Parts: C-alpha cells; structure tokens; sequence
C-alpha cells in the first residue's frame, strides 16, 4: 500500500476538495468526526482506503490532504464547516492578500512568500508515508492563486520528490461562471510552466459542467455547489481504483502507462453518464448498453469537443454498480459498428475496463439521483486539443494589443514570458495535429 | 473480440478487450527566477518613489 | 435580429445569400472576427469548427459539415467507397478507381490493367486521358501531388444533334436535421465539339467543364442544357423520361453517399449545427446508366438558378433555425 | 481586507456624508452605530468599511478633511454626524478659495501632515489594508488640489495599495466659479498618474438627469447627491456584500483597466428616481437592462454610441431571476456588439445581490470603461483653452507660486489622454 497526498490550491481547488472529501467519507463510511466503524485495525492498516486517509490511535481518520489559498475566506469555511473535525489545522494554509486574478502575483510576488511554508507542511504528510506515490493537485486554470501558485508548487514538487507522480484536476475557464477577464492569460501561463511537471491532467471545462447541470439536472442557474457535486462524482470515479480493491489503475504510475503514451499529450478527456435529476419522479434505469453508448455523446463530456474528428491513443471505462463483463463487451461490439472510433496506427484499438460493484454514492439531499450503474470513460483523444485552440485564440486577441499585460509586468513578470508560454501552446497544438490528422 | 488479463475480486473485476491490433529545473534556477522578478519589482517601485521625490 | 459573418468572399453562392439575408432587415452583418454571431459562411480551408458553439446565449450554425471532405476529395472518395461496407467494392455506379502516390495501391491497379488488355476490351483511363499505363504513371510523378486513376467511360450517351458528350451536375442541400434536399433544377454542362472516340489528345470534346468550353454557345446558351429540354429530348429521341432513366439512379447515389457518412459528420447532438450545399457530378453512359464522377463541396451554381437556389438555402437551411416574424426541393427520404 | 475612506472639501464631504448615510441603512447601522437589522448578509463583510468597537459598535473607517470648518460642522450636526470617529475630523481655518494652487501648494501643504497621521492610525488597525477611496470635486480648491496632494503623498507611503476616487467633474450648468476648468485640468493630470480607478461623476450629466429625465425645474445640490449616493452604493456592492464574485479594489482594477492610464469609468444607474417621489411599480429585468445602458442614465455626460466599451461591470440588486438577468445581459452584447471591442473577449461581467437599496424593489448599477469618456475630458479642455489662450484669471495661481508651465503640461497630459482613448476606438 502506497499513499497519495491531495493538494487543493485556490478557490476552485479548495471548494472542489470539500466536495470530494465529503463524498469520499460517504463512500467509505466515515462520519464527520473522522470515525469509521469499519476500520477494525484501530490506528493503522495498509488497506486500500489508507492511500487517502491516515488513522490516529484516537480512532480518527484524517485526509492525506493540504488546503492552500492566498486569502482566508474560502478555507475558513473548511475550518468551521461540517467536516472541520476531519482536518487538523497544520493542513489548512491561508495567506493574507490573494493574487487579484493575477498569475504573476500568485507565482512571483505573493507566491514567493508562502511557498516555503507550504512545502514544509507537505513534508509533514510525506513523512507519515511508508511509500508515497505522489500527488493529486486540484486547481483552476483561471484564478490568480490557482494558476500562479500552483505552477510554482508544481516546479518545487519535482525537485523535492523527483521520483513521485503528479496528477492534475484542473478547472478550464468558461464565461458563464468566470471571475476575471484575464483567465485566458492565466491559463496559458500556468499550462506552460506546469506542462513538464505534470504526468496526467484531467481538465474539466466549467462550460460543460454548467450545461450538464442545466439540461440533465434541471437547475436553471447552476452555482459552484451544483457544479462541485457533479465534479466530485467524476473525481471519485477516477480515484476509486486507488481507494478500493482492484487490478486497474491501482497506483499513479498506471494512469500514465494506461492513458498517456506521449508525455506532452497528457490530457485525457473524461465522459460520464448517467446524470439523472434527484427530483425526477419516474425514472427508467439505464442499462449497461445505454450508459456506455452515452460515453460517446459530446453532451456528456467534461470538455465539449468532437472525438470523431481526432484519434484515440487509449481508453478506460470505469463502471460503478450492477455491471458484469459480459454486458460491457456486448455494448462495445454494437457501439464499434455504430460510431466513429479511430485509434492512432501505433496503438491497439481496445478498452481497458474496470468494474466496482458498489453503485455510485450520492450526497444525501443533493441534486443527483441514485442509480444502479454508472460509467466514467477516460479517453486520450486528440480531439481535446480544440479546447487549446479556443483558449489560445482568446489569448491571442488580447495579447495582440498587450491589453492588461501591465498588470503582470508590474509584478515582476517579463513581457517575453507571455510569448514563451504562447509558443509552447503553439507547439502542443501542433503535436496534437501530427498525432491526429 | 479478444478479452484478456481478467482479474476478479470480491469488490469488482477488471479486464482489457482488444478489437484490432496496431498497424527539470533545479532549486538554484528556481530561486534565481523568483529573485530576478523581485529585482524588477524593486527597480520599478524605486523609479516611482524617485519620481515622487522630484 | 439575427447576426452573421462572411468568411469566404470568393463564394458566388453565399455572396448572394448574404445579400438576401440583409434584405430582410432581420439579419445584421458583423465583421470577419466578431465571435458573437448566429451564422457563419465560413472559409474553405482550416474553418475553425473548434471555436463554434461556445458563445453562451448564442445559437451558432455554419454552412459546412466538418468531415465532409472525405466525400469531396477524389482520393478520399475512392478510399471511402472502397472501405465502407455500405458502398463496397461491388458498388455498381462508381467507376473502377485506384489511389496512386508519386515516387498506395499501384500494384493493384496494374492487376486490373492486364485483365483489360488480356480481354481485348476497352482500356482508357484518366487522372490526362490515355489508353496505356506507362504514360499515366509518368504524368503523376511529373506533377507532384496525389492523383486518382479511374476507368474512362468509353461509351457515353451522346446528344443529337452534334454527337456531343456531357455531364450532369446535381445540387444537393443537407440541413442541420440531416434532411437531404435535391434541387429540382439540374444542369447538363455539355461539350460543343462532337465527341471523338480515337484521339484522346484533344481534351476539348472529352472534358466538359464550363471553363474549357469557354463552338461554345452553338446549340444552347453557354453550353448549359437545363432539365426541361433534356427531358423533352429523351422523350423524343429515346422514348423515356429524365425521371425514369436517370433521376432514379441519381437520387439513389446521393442518398447512398450521404447516408454512408451521416454518423461521422452529423451535428444532431452537437453544440453547433451544420448545413452544407454539395455538387454531385454524374456521367450517363449509352445504356442509360448513371455513374458518379465526383462530389464537389464548394460548388457554384448556374447563372439562371442562383436566385432560386440561394433563396431555398435561406428557406430550408437558415430560417428553419432562425425563423423570421410549393418547394423547389425533392426530399430524399430515409 | 479593509478600505480607508477619505473625503476632501465641500463636495467631497457632502457626497461622502451621504454615502455613509446610505450604506449604513443598507447594513443595518443606526446613527448611534448600533446594529438593528434582520439579515446576516448585512454583517458578513461589514468589516470592509467599518471598524468594530466594544459594545458591538461599528464606526466607519472614514477620514474627514477640509480647509474651512463650515461644511464639516454641517456633517457633524447631520443625520449620521455622530457615527464618525471625532478624532478623524481634520480641518483648517483659511479655506482654499476655489483655488487649486492653495490646496496643492500653500494652504493645503500646511494641513496635509495632520491628515496622513490619521490615515496611518487607521492603516495600522487594518488586518490587511486593500487601499483607499477618496470622494472630492475637481473644480474647487480643497478637494481638487489638496485631494490630489493627499493622493500623491498616500501613494508615496503606500505605493502598493489601490487608490480609487469618486471625482465630481464641473459644468457651467452647475458652476461655482470660472476657474473650475483650470482646477479640473490640473487635477485630471494628477489622477491620470496616481489613481487606479476614478469614477467620473460629471455634474453636467447629473443636472441633465434632474432637469430632463426627472422633471425637476431647478435642481439643488441635494437633488444631485441623491443620484450620486445611489451610484456609489451600487458600484461598491460587490465589495460590501457576500456573493458569487466577492471582489475587492484590486480585482476591480485588474479586470477593468486594459492599460494603466485609461482608468476613467462612466457610472450608470436604473431606475432613475428623484427625492421623495416614491415609485410603486417595480421594473422588469428587461427594463433595468435597457435603461442602465441608455445615455439618459449615465452619470458622465458622454454618448456611449460615440465610442466603444473596453470593459463593463454590471450589478443587479433585488430578488430577481438570475437566469433572466444573464439572458438580458447577453442579449445587449449580442444585439449591439459593434459597441464592444472584440479584442477583449467576454468583457461584460454581471453580479447580483439580493439586498436592494432603500425604496426600490430592484435596481441596476453600471460601471463602464468606455472610450466615449473622452467627450468629458475634451469638453473640459475647450473650456480650459478658451481662458488660457488669454492667460485669463491666471493671476490667482501665479500669486501662489505657480508658473504657466504647469498649466501647459496638465493641458498636454489631458490631451494625450483623449488621444489615447481615441486610439482604441478605431482598433
Ligand atoms: N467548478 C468550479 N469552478 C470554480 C469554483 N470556484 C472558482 N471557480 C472557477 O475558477 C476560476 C477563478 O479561479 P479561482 O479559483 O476562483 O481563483 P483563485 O485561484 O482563488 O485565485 P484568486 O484570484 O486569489 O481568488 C473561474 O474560471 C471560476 O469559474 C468552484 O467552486 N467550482
Ligand atoms: N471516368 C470518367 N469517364 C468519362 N469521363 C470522365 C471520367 N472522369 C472524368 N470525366 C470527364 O472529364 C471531366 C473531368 O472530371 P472531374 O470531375 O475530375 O473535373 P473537375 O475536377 O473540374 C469537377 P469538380 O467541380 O467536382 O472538381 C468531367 O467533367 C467529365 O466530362
Ligand atoms: N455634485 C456635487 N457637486 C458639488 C457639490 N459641492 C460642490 N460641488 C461642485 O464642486 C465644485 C466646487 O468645489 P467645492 O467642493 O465647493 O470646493 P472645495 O471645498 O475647495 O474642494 C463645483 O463644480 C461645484 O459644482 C455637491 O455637493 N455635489
Ligand atoms: C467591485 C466589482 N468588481 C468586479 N470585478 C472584479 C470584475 C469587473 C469586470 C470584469 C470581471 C470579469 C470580467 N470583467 C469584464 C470582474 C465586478 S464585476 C460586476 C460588478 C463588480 N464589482
Ligand atoms: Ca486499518
Ligand atoms: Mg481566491
Ligand atoms: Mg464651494
């Protein structure tokens, strides 16, 4: 058994971490005080859920997790929230002036003054790990802290843990729920500085979570709360193989060896069905074939884009609920004949499959209905590059006039770091084009 | 077609299914950049404060 | 008040659609790069489908189908026809073709060229038109790009008077719902110089493009015979109608080709929506049998039918998504 | 994140005093300073503008400044006069005689050290100070000249905090003296260099709105300040109140200012209302949106169809369908997109706050960084030149040590500003 430390940075990261660690407790039967009636081994155990929790002789289970923000407002609600007893204080790190939507201020100015303290607090969890695998890092692309501090942290984690793995859950900017006009700048900046330091990034486009919340959950104006419960199921789907018994995706290195052949292209598209409204009165339950078919509808993707016009390099189907291999293969064979699934030449057309017979746990009183079977598909399609196109185009419009650049340069950044970052993204977009057309 | 590597357990199972076959900066360099932007921040604030002294 | 942008200035067709849309006083034209648009008459190359459908509170619709190049590029069309189960090798309306790359299926092409010489049956092929393999492969390597080698139809239906060759252009419009509309007005782009069976060097009576012919204008204005007169002719000369001898097969090929790619290009559950006008180029042989020559994806009209087609494009492809405050189309049902 | 509020001069103190009147009522504070309200939304960020004393008293973080005691006496004997910390009243006796020179260089220099002392006392109580908002006019002497002197000194001691101003621009339609275009041109010159965000509250616009739209035959300064306190309450809501955004003075500057000199904002407000005349019918959300964007609701007298918005910040207060707000805001940008620059994607941002202002069930406040704002500065430049070309009234300034050269610079810097704004109207 090998532990995973989770780091949530900025507002989106902290609020999503609250969503996940709440779910994670409902899944594993851990009350809001750290007490799990099941862990008969009081104080220890190399179980599958100990990759995310450590125990204490007191009997408390406490997340291998650290929360970090350049402002106390959001993390202060974890301090006084229903799950306060879960985390000890050392794990909740608050600065005083946030980055004001400004990467250069989270990376350089205010970054520089808290990076050391954070790294120390992470070395306190790494120290209680018999065999650390690495890190899951949740953050927005668009925030000042989320983009700027995260990329500093990511650089430092590669020098202090050069052998360990780093995964990203990254929120991609969308205007319906934006906070800043500079989110395109902060995205391309943080993607560039992090690209070499990250092994696998699950990008979740807030546009997509918002429309899913609108179409299928019948929320008229989704809030962060709506969005974050939908995002936490997706996250839970991805991490369940590290917290439960199984043979698929059992360590962090297997995420790279199963989803990422080429190192730079490491953004798997995530697709998820069924999302069914809790207060939908009569609902006919969806079969294995039905939910597996929906994995290939862009309307269920965490990033809106068209995989028919790209190529797959890999593909995982994570089931949860009443699924048997027989019905999976059946559904696959019908789907292959109805849909456009092109793999790259140098990769086997196939699907690694994982089934967890426990049906998806649902937040009591939330917006999502219980179901008998759910699937999260993880495919590395070149099609996700459309998302980089969109973002690079918006970046290109503003930078053509150097609009807002003075807010960065004023903070110590250099106008050339903008064009260095953009040329990288220009490279990445091209890498996708060679692999895919 | 071909179903391989099937591992079953009490909690679930896992397998693959094949349809067709195929056809870092150092700590020194990081402290350098961080301090180099601190110098530009200082230089600019001191041009400001100088101007304000005129 | 709907908005739109023009991104292909050289489109005769959509030049005329913008003029019609503006003329309703319910469609405002925006600048090339304004993203807050309801409709896009996009460019022909590198059209940015990745950027459509992401403008909140905007319903976005474009006049091309991403992926339809697979049908509108000669190399792709061959490959599409030969690998897709729905069309197949036994496809009875597409001339035997092969893909040839300059120095691939070059060994396979010769294997048929021998049966045809070892059968003493006709052996003309096209890329320039020639009856010998070797002058062709020498021509492909001397050009540079990828070419297609295709069986030449040595017995075309010849119009009288004049002993003239032709080709039929059909205009087909596919809407966001993937209704397949056929324009009731086709056109015969005819040859004016009588077809010569022995000399394939003179490419003025073998190639029927409106440009090459410009005896032009001798029999009919601008080398363009419409359907009414071509039907009257078949009634008189051949005791049959345009509909029974030719059109039925044309409706069948159109439907087959577009049905084949519908899963790869349809925009039914997409975040933007697509429609597209196509030009289908058919060849009728001397037994009243229709052959598919190529599909054009950026087609132009004939000067008489612009006003009526372009107005239909507005009616059925545009107003149907953006309505304002009997039909010239044959719906090919499926 | 505390904000330190400064109000300088006659106008500065009168509109400042009405701001504190208004936003106190909104947060549930009485003149005494006690809380007597019902929603917890009221106290959650009340720390941004108020300090806390024992007995759960809230005292505004405001500094009152003038060179003649007359107006600050008015404030102390006004409705909320007793809520201000009496140690924070800082006044001289001479006055500044509507002379920018006296405020910046002679009379003002005398007093400015007292003021900065009080500024520091409040800054040290701050847990993390975000910066300063100053209210002042630009046509008089104290607010204009010593205010911009305060700004230059506050920047020297706190160069990394935000300086934000509410600046009343002068109009011949509501004029005290003929030197107003001199004072304001000297002041715009200072603001271009040393603030991050200025709300241009143009008295021309305020007079036109009382006369034309509200049908008030002879408007008073009271009628003018009602519009102004309404606008001030509006544009600050996303600092004072908890919500989906939670902004601050620096986040507003970063998202509103594409280039550091073009930081002059047109406020708007809907529905326009006059004093006392209660309105019984609430507006529909399409009605607020059509109104807040109309010229007849701008507080800077500029035609927004003579220019393009660089950025827009909108705020809707009241119980209303945030879904409908979103569609209306999108509709305006989609129906008139030629008036929004295309090189700043997604340049309009809307926020909502459930708490409305007093006497309205729902309202809309508008913050526009338009290139039409040059119409304002150009108007002033004409009025300046028509006197300056004859060196008229200059003796009042040369008499205090000033030289003509200082005027020629200010004039040039303000003409530059107008060109700079014109540059991006044709981008
Ligand atoms: N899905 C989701 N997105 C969020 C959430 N909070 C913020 N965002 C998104 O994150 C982006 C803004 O970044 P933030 O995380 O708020 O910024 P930050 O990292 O806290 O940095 P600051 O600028 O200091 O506040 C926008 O694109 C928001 O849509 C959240 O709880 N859930
Ligand atoms: N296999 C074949 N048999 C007989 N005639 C043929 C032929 N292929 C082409 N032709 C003739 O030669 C001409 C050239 O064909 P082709 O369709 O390639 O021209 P083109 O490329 O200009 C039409 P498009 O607008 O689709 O690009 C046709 O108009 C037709 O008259
Ligand atoms: N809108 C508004 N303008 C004012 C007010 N008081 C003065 N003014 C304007 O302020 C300018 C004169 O400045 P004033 O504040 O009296 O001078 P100061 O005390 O020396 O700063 C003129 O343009 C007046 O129109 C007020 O209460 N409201
Ligand atoms: C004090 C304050 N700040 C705001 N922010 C910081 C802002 C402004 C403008 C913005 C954004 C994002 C994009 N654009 C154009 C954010 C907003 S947004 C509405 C009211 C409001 N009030
Ligand atoms: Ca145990
Ligand atoms: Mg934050
Ligand atoms: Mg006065």
């Amino acid at each position: 058994m090998r532990e995973c430390i989770s780091i949530h940075v900025g507002q989106a990261g902290v609020q999503i971490g609250n969503a996940c660690w709440e779910l994670y407790c409902l899944e594993h039967g851990i009350q809001p005080d750290g007490q799990m009636p099941s862990d008969k081994t009081i104080g220890g155990g190399d179980d599958s859920f100990n990759t995310f929790f450590s125990e204490t002789g007191a009997g408390k289970h406490v997340p291998r997790a650290v929360f970090v923000d350049l402002e106390p407002t959001v993390i202060d609600e974890v301090r006084t929230g229903t799950y306060r007893q879960l985390f000890h204080p050392e794990q909740l790190i608050t600065g005083k002036e946030d980055a004001a939507n400004n990467y250069a201020r989270g990376h350089y100015t205010i970054g520089k003054e808290i990076i050391d303290l954070v790294l120390d607090r992470i070395r306190k969890l790494a120290d209680q790990c018999t065999g650390l695998q690495g890190f899951l890092v949740f953050h927005s692309f668009g925030g000042g802290t989320g983009s700027g501090f995260t990329s500093l942290l990511m650089e430092r984690l590669s020098v202090d843990y050069g052998k360990k793995s780093k995964l990203e859950f990254s929120i991609y900017p969308a205007p319906q729920v934006s906070t800043a006009v500079v989110e395109p700048y902060n995205s391309i900046l943080t993607t560039h500085t992090t690209l070499e330091h990250s092994d696998c990034a699950f990008m979740v486009d807030n546009e997509a979570i918002y429309d899913i919340c609108r179409r299928n959950l019948d929320i008229e104006r989704p809030t962060y709360t709506n969005l974050n419960r939908l995002i936490s199921q997706i996250v839970s789907s991805i991490t369940a193989s590290l917290r439960f018994d199984g043979a698929l995706n059992v360590d962090l290195t297997e995420f790279q060896t199963n989803l990422v052949p080429y190192p730079r292209i490491h953004f798997p598209l995530a697709t998820y069905a069924p999302v069914i409204s809790a207060e939908k009165a009569y609902h006919e339950q969806l079969s294995v074939a039905e939910i597996t078919n929906a994995c290939f509808e862009p309307a269920n993707q965490m990033v809106k884009c068209d995989p028919r016009h790209g190529k797959y390099m890999a593909c995982c189907l994570l089931y949860r609920g009443d699924v048997v291999p027989k019905d999976v293969n059946a559904a696959i064979a019908t789907i292959k004949t109805k849909r456009s699934i092109q793999f790259v030449d140098w990769c086997p057309t196939g699907f690694k499959v994982g089934i967890n017979y426990q049906p998806p746990t649902v937040v009591p009183g939330g917006d999502l209905a219980k179901v008998q079977r759910a699937v999260c598909m993880l495919s590395n399609t070149t099609a996700i590059a459309e998302a980089w196109a969109r973002l690079d185009h918006k970046f290109d419009l503003m930078y053509a006039k150097r609009a807002f650049v003075h807010w960065y340069v004023g903070e110590g950044m250099e106008e050339g770091e903008f064009s260095e970052a953009r040329e990288d993204m220009a490279a990445l977009e091209k890498d996708y084009e060679e692999v895919g057309v | 077609m071909e179903v391989i590597e099937l591992n079953k357990c009490t909690s679930g199972q896992s397998f693959e299914v094949i349809l067709k076959p195929p056809s870092d900066p150092s700590l020194e360099e990081i402290q350098k950049k961080l301090e180099a932007a601190e110098e530009r921040r200082k230089y600019q604030e001191a041009e400001l404060l100088k101007h304000l002294a005129e | 008040m709907y908005t739109f942008v023009v991104r292909d200035e050289n489109s005769s067709v959509y030049a005329e659609v913008s003029r019609l849309l503006l003329a309703t006083g319910q469609w405002k034209r925006l600048r090339k790069d304004n993203p807050r648009f309801n409709l896009m008459l996009g460019e022909r190359n590198r059209l940015p489908f990745g950027r459509l459908g992401h403008e909140p509170g905007l319903v976005q619709l474009v006049n091309y189908y991403r992926g339809a190049d697979k049908l509108c590029r000669k190399a792709s069309l061959v490959k599409l026809i030969k690998t897709s189960p729905e069309l197949s090798e036994s496809c009875t309306w597409f001339p035997e073709s092969y893909v040839i790359y300059p120095t691939d299926e070059r060994e396979v092409f010769l294997a048929a060229y021998n049966r045809r010489r070892e059968g003493r049956e006709g052996n003309v092929w096209i890329a320039l038109i020639s009856s010998e393999a070797s002058e062709l492969l020498d021509f492909i390597d001397e050009q540079g790009q990828v070419h297609v080698i295709q069986k030449y139809l040595e017995k075309p239906l010849l119009l009288e008077p004049g002993h003239r060759k032709f080709d039929i252009r059909s205009w087909v419009l596919v809407d966001h719902l993937y209704n397949i509309y056929l324009y009731r007005e086709g056109v015969l782009r005819t040859s004016s110089e009588p077809y010569n069976s022995a000399n394939f060097q003179d490419k003025t009576c073998h190639l029927t493009n409106h440009c090459i012919q410009k005896n032009y204008g001798r029999y009919e204005e601008g080398n363009e015979m419409f359907f009414e007169e071509f039907n009257q002719y078949l009634m008189d000369a051949l005791n049959t109608t345009l509909e029974n001898s030719i059109l039925l097969q044309i409706k069948h090929i159109i439907r087959s080709c577009l049905m084949c790619i519908e899963p790869a290009i349809s925009t039914k559950h997409l975040h933007y929506q697509s429609f597209q006008l196509f030009g289908f180029d058919f060849m009728v042989d001397e037994e009243l049998k229709v052959w598919l020559i190529e599909v054009n994806g950026a087609p132009a009209c004939a000067q008489k039918l612009y006003a009526e087609l372009c107005q239909g494009i507005v009616d059925v492809a545009i107003s149907s998504v953006f309505p304002l405050a009997t039909s010239i189309f044959i719906k090919l049902h499926h | 994140r505390e904000i330190v509020h400064i109000q300088a001069g006659q106008c500065g103190n009168q509109i400042g005093a009405k701001f504190w009147e208004v936003i106190s009522d909104e947060h549930g504070i009485d003149p005494t300073g006690s809380y007597h309200g019902d929603s917890d939304l009221q106290l959650e960020r009340i720390n941004v503008y108020y300090n806390e004393a024992t007995g759960n008293k809230y005292v505004p973080r405001a500094i009152l400044v003038d060179l003649e005691p007359g107006t600050m006496d008015s404030v102390r004997s006004g409705p909320f006069g007793q809520i201000f910390r009496p140690d924070n009243f800082v006044f001289g006796q001479s006055g500044a005689g509507n002379n920018w020179a006296k405020g910046h260089y002679t009379e003002g220099a005398e007093l400015v050290d007292s003021v900065l002392d009080v500024v520091r006392k409040e800054s040290e109580s701050c847990d993390c100070l975000q910066g300063f908002q100053l209210t002042h006019s630009l046509g008089g002497g104290t607010g204009s000249g010593m205010g911009t002197l305060l700004i230059s000194k506050i920047r020297e001691e706190y160069p990394d905090r935000i300086m934000n101003t509410f600046s009343v621009m002068p109009s011949p339609k509501v004029s005290d003296t003929v030197v107003e275009p001199y004072n304001a041109t000297l002041s715009v010159h200072q603001l271009v260099e040393n603030t991050d965000e200025t709300y241009c509250i143009d008295n021309e616009a305020l007079y036109d709105i009382c006369f034309r739209t509200l049908k008030l035959t002879t408007p008073t300064y009271g009628d003018l300040n009602h519009l102004v306190s309404a606008t001030m309450s509006g544009v600050t809501t996303c600092l004072r109140f908890p919500g989906q955004l939670n902004a601050d003075l620096r986040k507003l500057a970063v998202n509103m200012v594409p280039f550091p000199r073009l930081h002059f904002f047109m406020p708007g407000f809907a529905p326009l209302t006059s004093r006392g005349s209660q309105q019984y019918r609430a507006l529909t959300v399409p009605e607020l949106t059509q109104q807040m964007f109309d010229s007849k609701n701008m507080m800077a007298a500029c035609d927004p169809r003579h220019g393009r918005y660089l950025t827009v910040a909108a705020i809707f207060r009241g119980r209303m369908s945030m879904k409908e707000v979103d569609e209306q805001m999108l509709n305006v940008q989609n129906k008139n997109s030629s008036y929004f620059v295309e090189w700043i994607p997604n340049n309009v941002k809307t926020a909502v706050c459930d708490i409305p202002p007093r006497g309205l069930k729902m309202s809309a406040t508008f913050i526009g960084n338009s290139t039409a704002i040059q119409e304002l500065f150009k108007r002033i430049s004409e009025q300046f030149t028509a006197m300056f070309r004859r060196k008229a009234f200059l003796h009042w300034y040369t008499g205090e040590g000033m030289d003509e050269m200082e005027f020629t610079e200010a004039e040039s810097n303000m003409n530059d500003l107008v060109s700079e704004y014109q540059q991006y109207q044709d981008a």
